[PDB]
């Protein structure tokens, strides 16, 4: 549970940084 | 914890195999009782000696969801399962035979 | 926008460097599993546990021991020694280059027949090969057992000597077809013991007595007298003693190599799962293992350490720890105490051999470990399946990188127009 | 070497030294000379079976005890008849089917 959830959460952190990059494009 | 519990698995397998047959004598079984105390100390080491986030979470159980990291709407639901002797039933493990 | 695209690269370049380090980790993992598989297969031979060492009191009798011998003491009495028949020509010749046979016939054949060989040996001499040196070279080049020599009895006289191998089944019956003078020179018949060549040595078998059993071999190297011990006879000994004692050195060294290989594998896996705790927790630490949290290392460790409790083995021992090797509490490493392992190898060698080696097909710790490591290290295994999934994700990411690089070009043009 | 009708047979070796007679069990297919050698050698109780090739296409079976006069064997085979005819000694009267 912890390991697969936090691997998907590392992927989700990459997704969040992608959203932050989109915001940087917006800014 | 997994290393400690697999070591315990190998220990208990040896315990059952040697107790079932006559290879391990009863003085050897007293040495095995000493080993039982030693593996109880092993459980105490996996519980107390190890620590989580500066706290002995392996010695005290807090089955609560962790605080939200504010990066996602949902909260991380970590059911912290400490390696305890009591709650997981490991304290009841004692293979010493009758004298 | 160059900085913005570098910020976009931050997890993209982080994942690219992670994939490079992951390919490196996969290579190191494959190398470690290859070394472990080599050591484990080296241990998978049962012949190491059935090993002995032999000694002899006499310097004449020489003793060696193969695999499968039995310990004990043997009293060897050698009565006879094997000898090889030698035939020498009667007429001495002036020179080794003088012609021996008739020069009219351009093709002749020497036909040697023995009880041993089933197809008679034919050696063909063409024109000009009738000299003594030519016959010697032909018979030595055939390489079929017969060994021609030349002897200089005294100045300007020579002889030709043909020697077979040891035993009474290697008596020669020589003939020469196609020539007459050579046939007059080289013609023997060991059935009636009549020929044109004298017999210098007589063929004999090797007779001996081992613990009251009468053994008769062809050569002076006796092999199956106790079926596990090889004896080389040199002289007629009387009441010699051979002592065969059990040995465990090879098995001990195999165990040492196996535990060292497993410890190295565990060390490599632990170093690959390395991590460093950072108090602020703002971002992941630089000293992080690429294969951290992946199912690869965890699955390999679980699969390998699950085989230490094998239900296939039917020996008295069911857990490998009873041999004398214990897995440390701190880390998944194995250590051996000499006393217990030595006692087990000395007394319960059969039980240890059944536990580790097993029947070789579907039994034993070593067999299960070998088949599991073969399945994991194979391309169809889950480890290479995960590697291929990562590679496919990386290829999709590469296409995404190309598209975003086109976006970089567009945005650079946009801000160049703006600025 | 033995009869194939009986699926289970036992070799019983008794010595003045050992107190409990040694029983070595041969199941079906273990009546070959190699199988008997392997069974007696795997029991690891002192007796050491060998094979001797006197000459091409003839072999013998040799059972050797340890040193001393307290290790004289009294072999018996129970469950089989042909094997009992082949392997049967008695060191008390020095009479048997094995030289």
């Amino acid at each position: 549970a912890v390991q697969n959830r936090f691997n998907s959460a590392i992927t989700n952190l990459g997704n969040t940084v992608n959203n932050l990059t989109s915001a940087r494009s917006r800014i | 914890a997994l290393n400690e519990i697999n070591n315990n698995l190998q220990r208990v397998r040896e315990l059952a195999v040697q107790s079932a047959n006559s290879t391990n004598s009863q003085s050897d079984l007293d040495s095995i009782q000493a080993e039982i105390t030693q593996r109880l100390n092993e459980i105490d080491r996996v519980s107390g000696q190890t620590q989580f986030n500066g706290v002995k979470v392996l010695a005290q159980d807090n089955t609560l969801t962790i605080q939200v990291g504010a990066n996602d709407g949902e909260t991380i639901d970590i059911d912290l399962k400490q390696i305890n002797s009591q709650t997981l039933g490991l304290d009841t493990l004692n293979v010493q035979q009758k004298y | 926008l160059t900085k913005n695209e570098k910020g976009r690269l931050t997890p993209i370049t982080k994942q690219q460097s992670a994939n490079s380090a992951k390919l490196t980790a996969y290579g190191t993992l494959k190398s470690a599993l290859e070394k472990f598989q080599t050591a484990n297969t080296a241990l998978n031979k049962a012949d190491l546990f059935k090993s002995t060492v032999a000694s002899s009191t006499t310097e004449d009798l020489k003793v060696s021991t193969t695999a499968g011998a039995c310990a004990g003491t043997y009293k060897i009495n050698v009565t006879q020694l094997a000898a090889a028949q030698s035939l020498a020509t009667k007429t001495t010749f002036a020179t080794t280059k003088e012609q021996l046979g008739d020069t009219s016939v351009t093709s002749r054949t020497i036909k040697i027949e023995q009880p041993g060989r089933k197809e008679p040996l034919e050696i063909k001499l063409d024109k000009g090969d009738t000299s003594m040196e030519a016959i010697r070279d032909a018979i030595n080049d055939a390489d079929s057992g017969i060994c021609a020599s030349i002897v200089k009895v005294k100045e300007n006289e020579f002889q030709l000597v043909l020697t077979a191998n040891s035993g009474t089944d290697n008596t020669m019956k020589i003939t020469v077809e196609g020539d007459t003078k050579l046939n007059d020179l080289l013609a023997y018949d060991s059935t009636t013991n009549t020929g044109n060549m004298q017999e210098l040595v007589k063929a004999e078998n090797a007779k001996l007595n081992v613990n009251g059993i009468d053994i008769e071999r062809q050569s002076n190297t006796v092999t199956d007298a106790p079926q596990g011990i090889t004896l080389t006879l040199t002289k007629k000994v009387t009441d010699a003693t051979v002592t065969v004692t059990k040995d465990d050195t090879k098995a001990k060294e195999a165990i040492k190599s196996w535990v060292d290989a497993y410890n190295s594998l565990v060390d490599t896996f632990s170093s690959l799962t390395k991590y460093t705790a950072v108090e602020p927790g703002e971002e992941a630490s630089d000293k992080n293992g690429a294969l951290l949290g992946d199912s690869v290392v965890r699955t390999i460790q679980t699969g390998i350490r699950a085989q230490f409790a094998n239900s296939g083995s039917n020996s008295a021992f069911k857990t490998m720890a009873e041999i004398g090797i214990t897995q440390d509490g701190t880390s998944g490493k194995l250590k051996i105490d000499d006393d217990k392992l030595t006692k087990v190898l000395k007394d319960n060698t059969a039980a240890a051999r059944e536990l580790l080696v097993g029947d070789g097909k579907e039994t034993g710790i070593t067999t299960k470990i070998a088949t599991e490591v073969k399945s994991y290290l194979a391309d169809d295994g889950i480890i290479d399946n995960a590697q291929d999934n990562v590679n496919a994700t990386l290829k999709s990411l590469t296409k995404q990188y190309l598209s975003v690089s086109n976006s970089i070009d567009e945005t650079v043009a946009r801000y160049k127009a703006q600025f």
